[PDB]
RNA sequence: AUUGGGCGUAAAGCAAGCGCAGGCGGAUUGAAAAGUCUGGUGUUAAAGGCAGCUGCUUAACAGUUGUAUGCAUUGGAAACUAUUAAUCUAGAGUGUGGUAGGGAGUUUUGGAAUUUCAUGUGGAGCGGUGAAAUGCGUAGAUAUAUGAAGGAACACCAGUGGCGAAGGCGAAAACUUAGGCCAUUACUGACGCUUAGGCUUGAAAGUGUGGGGAGCAAAUAGGAUUAGAUACCCUAGUAGUCCACACCGUAAACGAUAGAUACUAGCUGUCGGGGCGAUCCCCUCGGUAGUGAAGUUAACACAUUAAGUAUCUCGCCUGG
């Protein structure tokens, strides 16, 4: 279990997302 | 299974022990005597020979580490009884 | 880019009836501004192989970023067991390397770079290894921005 | 740009936008294809009947 | 927050951590756990302050005397790892010692080096400011 | 690569293998020392000068000289140029040079310090070939 | 190949274990400050490699000036390294319960085979390769049946199977012994890796000894194709074989892969247990074939049953 929670930063949506609006 | 409950419960190094250096080496030497008697009765048993060498050398390195590890927790079984 | 014949491979095999003699031509092109490429072409007819090589040469145009006009961090390329190691050099010793190595480095827009060729001399495999080494150069912008503490170092 | 599905034995990150949807199920590909089609058909001033409408299908594969 | 099969005592914490990090980079793993080690706590903290590391948390079982430490190897939400590679200079069998005069840049100066000099771990670049040398443990970038 | 067992017996670098040992040794009278004097030119005795058939794929009449040198050895030597060395147990002169079509052949006879018949039909090279100039 | 390579197919893992030395040796604090670093000091031969300078017609040279490791001396930091008292138990096993397996040293029988010998029969053949012959049979051979017997080893049992230091393990039975596997919220306080040295066994062939030889059997004798048939074909046939002592020490002993530590997607299944649960399906941990993404690679292909990644040691290869 965790007792010391430092550096709040997590990785849950590790699936790629890229290539926005393209003409 | 020669001895499993004799020496590790009748002898308490620290406050309480279920597995330790000296209880293990005492049980190991009891099985060593048993296996030496067995191989004297039956000379062609080599698996016991290799197991005995492993057991005695593991006991030797047990004692070697326990030299520095604890001040004095090994002066009960550092010897051998086979002569 | 320039459609220049570089390497001629004399390859051959046999079948049940007739022998297939092919000539894979290897051509390397570049503009020295970053757009560089290489290509091998296989065909029974030499003119057809040359046409295939030309097609690959003018279609494989890929740009390599000009970092500082030379190499600043060591890179080793190994693609096909032909080691090509790079070591930054003073800007006055000139382009000291193999003839093909000097040619490709000069055509890539860089010079004055220490090179180490390990293995045996074979053109296409060494070219693949050099390409693999070229595709290993780093950039500091992403490694700087993506940090929680935004800084290059 | 390429749009692809990912069903049982591949990474969902082999394309630009991620869609883990499936069409092997008989009742899936119907509404999947209808909703994909009516998401672009509006551009050409053409009928759009599965974008926010209650229209839906429950049919086996045929 | 252990992954599975809690890690026993390896030959050295840094080697086990390196295996964990390489496996995280290879087999699509994000959060990895290691045996309790004060130097591990220090290096995780300094990597966090460096910006290449995500959350790190010390962990305890039913008891508090034993400990471990888990940490998320910093991954952006587009499947890229912040750490791309590691190297150890000092080794258990050969702790190479490099004084202040022996602190060069990291392969161009772009990378980060770490030294166990006097107390805790200090970056070679900041160790050169305090004219501090020591045994250099690892190169990372 | 296991340095744990390679410390006792380390790995030695060769970096080259050569076939010219004669230029590596010399001997002196009244005191035996074999000290390497990096001898630019060696001198010995061409006991046998003959012709042997080359390796199996080749059949020619390349010529050689069986020359004994200062160190205990009986080795071969190529004859460079026309006007072959046939001095037959006179003090001749050898230098480093390898021709690999004939077994044993690892040296070249040099004329001008211990001049033999004076290499004819060769004025392109005068490094191991003795030939007077046509110039002035 | 410390710097600067691999060991499966390249030069490449010991035959296999135990395996002392050996190096490594998870983390806390008191202590040394031991190594490390920091702070303190004196030393580092000229010309000189290097370097500002001059005199060389100018360079060839000469000088001027300086460029320091190294070595002896003294205190602080506490990270890692050996660590102290205590240690933390997550390992090594070990208290304990369940626990499966061709594991094995030891000792027993049973099945029958096999060929014979007492027993009688009976008429005419047996041997065999591509075809035959060598070689056997009326004075009774084939074949025969029970009685009795010698050495000899046990059709099947034999698996997405298990146990295995390697070599291996199956007619059974048991003494003993070993290794486990699952689980123990647990203990010595990490008490362990490789292995110089030492110890051990080692498939099988074969050897001296004593005995046995049932059976086949090289070498071959004879015979069949043959140009030769010496290798391959058939019969007669002994060394050999076989039981134990002593000697055997190698195998294509391999996983073409020495290990130990720690970690890493999965899946069809299945095996041992903890098992709810007719069995089940279903799993928890270890194992058992494959799988394919990362990873790996000269390619073969391997991939959580790595040829994957890192830590420590013994064996080896530098072109043939």
């Amino acid at each position: 279990r965790t007792e010391k929670a430092q550096k709040p930063k997590e990785e849950l949506w590790d699936v790629v997302q890229k290539m926005g609006n393209f003409d | 299974q020669i001895d499993k409950n004799g020496i590790i419960k009748s002898a308490q190094l620290h406050d309480k022990d279920v597995g330790s250096i000296q209880v293990q080496v005492s049980l190991l030497t009891s099985q060593i005597k048993q296996l030496t008697d067995h191989l004297l009765a039956n000379k062609k048993d080599f698996i016991s020979k290799r197991g005995l060498y492993a057991k005695v050398s593991k006991r030797k390195r047990l004692l070697k580490y326990l030299k520095h590890n604890d001040l004095e927790a090994y002066r009960n079984l550092v010897k051998t009884l086979n002569l | 880019f320039e459609e220049r014949i570089v390497k001629l491979k004399r390859i051959s095999k046999t079948t049940k009836g007739g022998r297939n003699m092919r000539f894979s031509v290897l051509v390397v092109v570049g503009n020295r501004k970053g757009k560089i490429g290489y290509g091998i072409a296989k065909a029974l007819e030499v003119p057809n192989a040359i046409k295939k090589a030309i097609k690959a040469a003018h279609n494989s145009l890929h740009t390599i970023e000009i970092h500082k006009g030379s190499i600043y961090h060591e890179v080793i390329g190994r693609s096909g067991a032909s080691r090509v190691l790079l070591k930054p050099a003073p800007q006055g010793t000139g382009i000291i390397a193999g003839g093909a190595i000097r040619a490709i480095i000069e055509l890539a827009g860089y010079s004055d770079i220490y090179t180490k060729n390990l293995g045996r001399n074979t053109p296409i495999n060494m070219i693949h290894a050099t390409m693999d080494g070229i595709l290993k150069q780093l950039s500091p912008r992403r490694v700087a921005i993506l940090r929680n503490k935004n800084l290059n170092e | 740009p390429v749009v692809a599905l990912c069903n049982t034995n591949t990474n969902p990150e082999l394309v630009d936008f991620i869609i883990p949807a499936n069409n092997h199920q008989p009742q899936s590909t119907c509404l999947l294809m209808n909703l994909l089609a009516d998401a672009v058909a509006e551009a050409k001033a053409m009928p759009t009947m599965f974008a926010y409408k209650p229209d839906e299908e429950i049919q086996i594969e045929i | 927050i252990t992954t599975t099969k809690p890690i026993k005592a390896h030959f050295d914490p840094v080697a086990d951590l390196l295996t964990k990090i390489n496996n995280a980079r290879k087999a699509k793993l994000m959060t990895v756990t290691t045996i309790a080690s004060k130097l591990k706590i220090a290096i995780l903290e300094i990597l966090v302050k460096e910006g290449y590391l995500a959350n790190f948390q010390v962990l305890e079982n039913k008891s508090k005397t034993k400990r471990i430490v888990t940490f998320n190897l910093k991954y952006t939400q587009r499947r890229i790892p912040s750490i791309n590679g590691v190297k150890q200079i000092s080794k258990p069998g050969l702790r190479i010692y490099r004084p202040f005069e022996k602190l060069p840049l990291v392969l161009n100066g772009l990378g980060i080096a770490i030294i166990s000099t006097s107390d805790g771990v200090m970056t070679d670049k900041v160790a050169r400011l305090k004219k501090i040398g020591g045994e250099i443990l690892a190169y990372v970038w | 690569a296991t340095i744990a067992q390679l410390i006792r017996k380390p790995r030695k670098k060769k970096k080259v293998k050569s076939k010219s040992p004669a230029l590596h040794y010399n001997l002196n009278l009244l005191n035996k020392k074999v000290t390497n004097v990096y001898s630019p030119l060696k001198r010995g005795v061409c006991t046998r000068v003959g012709t042997m058939t080359p390796k199996k794929p080749n059949s020619a009449l390349r010529k050689y000289a069986k020359v004994r040198l200062t160190n205990g050895f009986e080795v071969l030597t190529y004859i460079p140029g026309e006007g072959h060395n046939l001095q037959e147990h006179s003090v001749t002169l050898l230098r480093g040079g390898r021709v690999k079509d004939l077994p044993g052949v690892r040296y070249h006879i040099v004329r001008g310090t211990l001049d033999t018949v004076g290499v004819e039909k060769r004025r392109q090279q005068r490094s191991a070939y003795g030939a007077k100039k046509p110039k002035a």
